[PDB]
């Protein structure tokens, strides 16, 4: 469960804020569905939806 | 011991006073000293027992038998006592303490209760007896020494420096200079007036030796009168010459490594018979003899549990 | 409309800072709980962000 | 009833035991059993005078016929009585974590929205806020004094938590919180320190007798002692860390003389990490931002009560005695039982 | 329990209190008879109390009062809790 976590760290192909924030994005989300605790992976279905959400449980 | 003609007795927190030996570096004998430290040693001028000065009580323990219980418990007395003379004769002992009353005890005789007593404002930090048998010296920690003479009572107060707690002080034994040490790790020597009869024992003050950085804690001339060795708490033992006041020789204890904290305070300094050896008390637990002129340590003594805060040295035939 | 902006407040003077001053839980959490529990709250505190107003709505 | 006679027996046994002053004794003991001789006002004071007042009561025969007689067989009966009920009480008085106002005082259980309004809240210009009801549960502070936690709900529907302090006369800190009054005014006035936002934290003193009165709680507050502990605790440290390397170093530590002790002291500080309270401000503060703004305050807060207790006296500052606000970051001086360089007087431990 | 709120009095003098009020409750009903508490106790304070008064009365009825509200549900395999002489782990007692 971490092959798509090293494609979002090693892409550094962003040229742009919205890039990114993109980056940020799927580095967010792939975390969430890879961690542990499911009380956070439950929560990566709405994280999807919305973009606060993924920020909360960021750290 | 007290057989021996050299005496280099030692003590510290440990409770115990070791009899070393100069020749050898080894432990003769010990004795215990059970309820307090020893502040401050002193050999008798007659050499058949040791005095250990310690808190609320002068003891007094024997030179010539070994392993004995303390002969003399002078009790009667508050907050410790800082040093302790003795008169050349061997009648009388002096004290100082933190009480801010000096004392007088005779020896020979039996009363527990002392003889003289010159009360002073704050705490005694050192005794000296003047060699001409007939002044006493006696510095105190808001800076005043005081001069209290023992025939007419005539306390003359002098403050070389205000507010600087005086730690030590000693006189030459030809009674030509007198140096004084305080807190600040200045040296002040003073010129003694040539007045025996009149005790006009005038202090001119001649050379502020801007002897260490730190607290200094113990001066004493040689008995030659050329040397006068300087303790501080920044480890190093300077010995400054009386005639020029040099630096002859800077004898250090320290690591020669920035990392190293507190390796220990140094404030033994006592000369030997020709000013040839000098000993040396350190917080390091470590006795060392060192060698003058050179400046390379002969001896090292160990076996020590606790620091080191006093030394006796002893070549009187 | 920015340049008159400015001219006001020059008109209306440069107010002291101090003049104007008188005219006018996350990190928490987990400085406190080990992570087995932190994960819970924090899930929660943020879930309870999205129940409130109308943005429940969408979710 | 049984902390007066936990106290009076205390004093009544230095008395005989310590000073023998059989007289005075007697004079410690007298008013305690016509304080009871009033009887039993509560449930309390009936299953006290229940299962010691009858021993008391004994003990006083005894001590009424040595009165008449001078008998050390006499009064040794009454001590072995006094000694019974002490000994049963002393167990008992760790037990006393808190006490409910039924028990207690009934009297208080029963008041309800009292005109009388909250002390220390009175201002001529404010609107009176009456004391709306009073809380059911006191919860015992555990401390050598037994202090109370009094909290009062008011009309305003705020509660307000108070400090019930007996055997304290706190006549001296009603009079020190009025000069705090004063300096904070002088601290306004003044514009260099009023934009500095310089000021004194300040809480209410209501005395009630000679013996006791009200402290008004200071919430959001710890004391600095607790601090340390719990810190060094979490981090696995020694509490009593320095005073453990001073005393290896060298057991006779208190018997030194002023340069061996500054030795002593020294070792102690180079061996020894004095960052605690820093790094525990860091961790405490959720972020930097906030940190920062705590420190500010944290230290103008100290320099002002620094000079201030410096002029009134202010000793005996120990880290019991001042507590740090964990929101505002200011710290807070309390019990002013020391003024006017008491400690520098006083031969016994003298501070410098 | 035993028309005791435990938590007022504290622990270990709640414990004792909850023991001598239920003595008189059952005093109530059967005053002439040998009461022995036994608060918290260990397996061999078990043994040494129920062996002690099976001896008093080897042929008449002995009474035995169990309270294990404050220890785990007994197991399916015929155990009953109980507690270890430092009070730190629950000892399982078998009911044969």
């Amino acid at each position: 469960s971490t092959i798509n976590l090293q494609k979002a760290w090693g892409a550094a192909r962003r040229v742009s804020k919205d890039d990114w924030l993109e980056w940020l994005r799927r580095l967010s989300l792939e975390l969430l569905k890879d961690s542990s605790s499911p009380s956070l992976r439950s929560c990566w279905a709405l994280a999807q939806a919305y973009n606060p959400m993924a920020r909360d449980l960021f750290n | 011991v007290g057989s021996d003609p050299v005496i280099l007795a030692t003590a510290g927190y440990d409770h115990t006073v070791r009899f070393w030996q100069a020749h050898s570096g080894i432990c003769t004998r010990t004795v215990q000293h059970q309820d307090s430290q020893v502040n401050a040693l002193e050999v008798t001028p007659d050499r058949s027992m040791i005095a250990a000065a310690g808190y609320q009580h002068i003891r007094m323990y024997d030179l010539n038998s070994n392993n004995p219980n303390p002969i003399i418990s002078y009790d009667g007395v508050n907050k410790n006592i800082a040093s302790v003379g003795f008169h050349e004769d061997g009648r009388w002992m002096y004290t100082g303490g933190e009480d801010c009353t000096a004392r007088i005890w005779d020896l020979r005789s039996r009363n527990l209760q002392c003889q003289r007593i010159f009360q002073v404002n704050a705490p005694i930090n050192c005794v000296c007896l003047h060699p001409n048998q007939a002044e006493l010296i006696v510095g105190d920690q808001s800076g005043a020494i005081h001069i209290w003479d023992l025939k007419t009572d005539h306390n003359e107060q002098l403050i070389p420096e205000p507010e600087v707690s005086i730690t030590s002080a000693h006189i030459d034994p030809d009674a030509s200079y007198m140096a004084a040490v305080n807190s600040t790790g200045n040296c002040y020597v003073w010129n003694l007036t040539g007045g025996i009869g009149d005790e006009v024992t005038q202090l001119i003050p001649k050379t502020k030796i801007p002897a260490h950085t730190r607290y200094a804690l113990q001066c004493r001339f040689s008995p030659d009168s050329t040397l006068l060795a300087t303790c501080s708490a920044d480890q190093t033992c300077k010995i400054w010459r009386t005639s020029n006041f040099s630096l002859m020789t800077e004898l250090s204890i320290k690591s020669g490594n920035p990392g190293e904290s507190s390796r220990g305070w140094m404030w033994g300094c006592a000369f030997s018979g020709d000013s040839q050896y000098i000993v040396t008390a350190s917080s390091d637990n470590l006795a060392r003899l060192w060698c003058v002129e050179t400046g390379e340590i002969k001896r090292e003594y160990g076996g020590h549990q606790k620091a080191v805060v006093c030394l006796a040295f002893n070549d009187s035939v | 409309t920015r340049r008159e902006a400015i001219r006001v407040l020059g008109l209306l003077g440069a107010l002291d800072p101090y003049k104007h001053k008188v005219n006018i839980e996350m990190l928490v959490n987990m400085g406190n709980l080990p992570l087995d529990e932190f994960y819970p709250a924090v899930s929660m505190v943020a879930l309870m962000r999205i129940f409130r107003d109308q943005s429940l709505s969408h979710h | 009833w049984h902390e007066m006679w936990h106290e009076g027996l205390e004093e009544a046994s230095r008395l005989y035991f310590g000073e023998r002053n059989v007289k005075g004794m007697f004079e410690v003991l007298e008013p305690l059993h016509a304080m009871m001789e009033r009887g039993p006002q509560t449930l309390k004071e009936t299953s006290f005078n229940q299962a010691y007042g009858r021993d008391l009561m004994e003990a006083q025969e005894w001590c009424r016929k040595y009165m008449k007689s001078g008998n050390v067989k006499d009064l040794t009966q009454a001590w072995d009585l006094y000694y019974h009920v002490f000994r049963r009480i002393s167990k008992q008085l760790p037990q006393l974590t808190s006490l409910e106002l039924q028990y207690v005082s009934p009297k208080l259980l029963m008041c309800r929205d009292l005109e009388l309004a909250v002390p220390g809240t009175y201002d001529p210009n404010q609107p009176i806020i009456r004391i709306q009801s009073i809380a059911p549960s006191l919860q015992v502070i555990t401390s050598k004094q037994r202090p109370r936690k009094l909290t009062l709900m008011g009309s305003n529907g705020h509660e307000f938590v108070f400090l019930l302090k007996g055997h304290e006369d706190l006549r001296q800190d009603e009079r020190v919180m009025q000069l705090f009054g004063l300096v904070n005014t002088l601290l306004a006035n003044d514009p260099t320190s009023l934009r500095k936002n310089l000021s004194i934290q300040r809480y209410a003193v209501i005395p009630l007798s000679t013996n006791s009165g009200l402290i008004g709680w200071v919430p959001h507050c710890d004391t600095l002692h607790a601090l340390i502990r719990d810190y060094r605790e979490k981090k696995k440290i020694l509490l009593n860390i320095e005073h453990r390397i001073m005393l290896r170093m060298a057991p006779d530590y208190d018997h030194l003389t002023l340069m061996q002790k500054v030795e002593v002291f020294e070792h102690a500080v180079n061996n020894t990490a004095g960052d605690d309270l820093a790094k525990l401000l860091w961790l405490k503060s959720p972020s930097s931002e906030v940190w920062f703004d705590r420190r500010t305050n944290y230290t103008r807060s100290l320099a002002v009560m620094s000079m201030v207790g410096y002029i009134l006296g202010l000793g005996d500052r120990h880290p019991s005695n001042l507590m740090l606000d964990r929101l505002s970051g200011k710290i807070l001086h309390i019990d002013f039982g020391d003024c006017f360089e008491v400690a520098m007087t006083r031969e016994k431990f003298p501070e410098k | 329990e035993c028309w005791i709120d435990p938590l007022s009095m504290g622990p270990q003098k709640a414990l004792e209190t909850i023991g001598a009020n239920l003595q008189k409750q059952y005093e109530n009903w059967q005053p002439r008879a040998r009461y022995k508490q036994s608060l918290d106790p260990t397996v061999d304070e078990v043994k040494k109390l129920c062996t002690s008064l099976r001896r008093n009365a080897k042929e008449e009825r002995v009474l035995f009062h169990y309270n294990g509200h404050g220890v785990p549900r007994p197991t399916v395999n015929g155990e009953v809790w109980v507690f270890n002489k430092n009070y730190t782990q629950y000892i399982p007692l078998s009911i044969y």
